[PDB]
RNA sequence: CUCCUAAAGAGUAACGGAGGAGCACGAAGGUUGGCUAAUCCUGGUCGGACAUCAGGAGGUUAGUGCAAUGGCAUAAGCCA
RNA sequence: ACGACCAGGGCUACACACGUGCUACAAUGGCGCAUACAAAGAGAAGCGACCUCGCGAGAGCAAGCGGACCUCAUAAAGUGCGUCGUAGUCCGGAUUGGAGUCUGCAACUCGACUCCAUGAAGUCGGAAUCGCUAGUAAUCGUGGAUCAGAAUGCCACGGUG
């Protein structure tokens, strides 16, 4: 259905379902599961509300959602306005983590232009 | 990335940032140890750290405190 | 007629003490809510624009006004007198029934919501305010789309001012960040 | 065909100054009922200088199948 | 001084072009649990078990081993069961944010690794072009040199074939 994580999650297995929200990958879908009381191989389907309504209430625990992508744009935002060297890398598009820049920046640089 | 057994500075400018805290506002802090790490109090003052050719003047703030002095003066030029 | 009937009882004379009206009918008063849906891309087909204005019809139960366009502009190149888009309008108990039905259950289901802003006022006393997505409405079912369309929402107030504007939806406990 | 030259009735020439027509429409005709613009400002999903929505300003600066002139709110303009 | 010493920086840049590789685009596959079968090597300022703590990288304690004895060191493809059901997906892992570990005087430029989160391109590749004839190609792991740390490279080893 719908989770606090207003995102709504496929009809599926909830271990795999549970990850369409912005900020729970694998690892915390599945301790969301084990700390709620579902299993991990169950749809969301065949699933009741009052179950959704305690997936809801775990989920509330972690900073997961459009939350998260302002914390994010906090963080880059503040190293674009601290002009570290991070910054730089940041404001220009480039790999900011030691990456060559030779070659093979296509990631972060896009496609290629003449 | 350092351990968490306490971060690194060089000695010598801990102790000219100890002599420049206690002895009020003073001139800029030419340095060369780039590897430092920026500790609360040399918030206020501004270290000159050497870039390669250059002291580069950096103004320390709250928000720069955990980060190295090298971050702050980039090494290569590019147009 | 839920805030309808709490409108006369209670917002009335809060409000009469708050800005010291000399008659009851000094208070700001809520004429329509018309909900605006302008689809611009009907000119390439206009079989999403019926369905389009279908979904409409369901939020408010009221049949649309298909609008035309006013003048040509190439600029969207569009010719004078094509349906551009649709709209309802909504007076009396219908918009109480939707004024209630958005801000009671309307308010939360919008994604990452963060609250309606203060400063979205024309300047003599009405808001105006666009959701950008159709789904939040209990109607329209998220099974059945073709296309995640929003829609602008303005709010017509016999208000004079901004301040006596805010102030009444306020009385409605309005999401205001 | 329209304006100016044309000398405040009409008319008035030049290889004088400027523009148009050789159609269109069974509705763009008749009648009854209704309606009132341009532009701009403010607010508002995509939406932008410019689309649709709401409000204010404004008062015909708009509109009239087409040139110009004279008209047009009782509308001759717009809708059924 | 074109000699010598030092600190910091650079050799790691980045519109772009090429060579050589690794990982993929998936179902002859991904993931989860269970389980089978190697060879060749290295080790004393070294390899470091067992046990305890940690989600993990690792940490503490502390045997044995100059080694057919001890350690690195759990081979992986494979096989059994379950699931996914052709979707940019339970494919793919780039990139980025946060939190850490270890080496090292010192991980900013510019290390490796771990955890959480994110999830680019990519759905088999134009002209053209390369290797390979049998335990070969293809594919799957393992070890060593250099080395405080830093292998998708190099040199070697075996499995399926």
């Amino acid at each position: 259905a719908r989770i606090a994580g207003i995102n709504i999650p496929d009809h599926k297995h909830a271990v795999i379902a549970l990850t369409s929200i912005y900020g729970v990958g694998k690892t915390r879908s599945k301790a969301i599961l084990a700390a709620a009381g579902i299993a991990e191989d169950v749809k969301i389907s065949e699933l009741s509300e009052g179950q959704i309504d305690t997936l809801r209430d775990e989920v509330a625990k972690f900073v997961v959602e459009g939350d998260l992508r302002r914390e994010i744009s906090m963080s880059i935002k503040r190293l674009m306005d601290l002009g570290c060297y991070r910054g730089l890398r940041h404001r220009r598009g480039l790999p900011v983590r030691g990456q060559r820049t030779k070659t093979n920046a296509r990631t972060r640089k896009g496609p290629r232009k003449p | 990335r350092s351990l968490k057994k306490g971060p690194f500075i060089d000695l010598h400018l801990l102790k000219k940032v100890e002599k420049a805290v206690e002895s009020g506002d003073k001139k800029p802090l030419r340095t060369w140890s780039r590897r430092s790490t920026i500790f609360p109090n040399m918030i206020g003052l501004t270290i000159a750290v050497h870039n390669g050719r250059q002291h580069v003047p950096v103004f320390v703030t709250d928000e720069m405190v955990g980060h190295k002095l090298g971050e702050f003066a980039p090494t290569r030029t590019y147009r | 007629a839920k805030l309808h009937d709490y409108y006369k009882d209670e917002v009335v004379k809060k409000l009469m003490t708050e800005f010291n009206y000399n008659s009851v009918m000094q208070v700001p008063r809520v004429e329509k809510i018309t909900l605006n849906m302008g689809v611009g891309e009907a000119i390439a087909d206009k079989k999403l624009l019926d369905n389009a204005a279908a979904d409409l019809a369901a939020i408010s139960g009221q049949k649309p006004l298909i609008t035309k366009a006013r003048k040509s502009v190439a600029g969207f190149k569009i010719r004078q007198g094509y349906p551009i888009g649709c709209k309802v309008t909504l007076r009396g108990e219908r918009m109480w029934e939707f004024f209630e039905r958005l801000i009671t259950i309307a308010v939360p289901r919008i994604r990452d919501f963060r609250g309606l802003s203060a400063k979205s006022f024309d300047g003599r006393g009405n808001y105006s305010m666009g959701v950008r997505e159709q789904i939040i409405f209990p109607e329209i079912d998220y099974d059945k789309v073709d296309r995640v369309r929003g829609l602008d929402i303005t709010i017509t107030t016999t208000a004079k001012s901004d301040e006596e504007g805010r102030a009444l939806l306020a009385a409605f406990d309005f999401p205001f960040r």
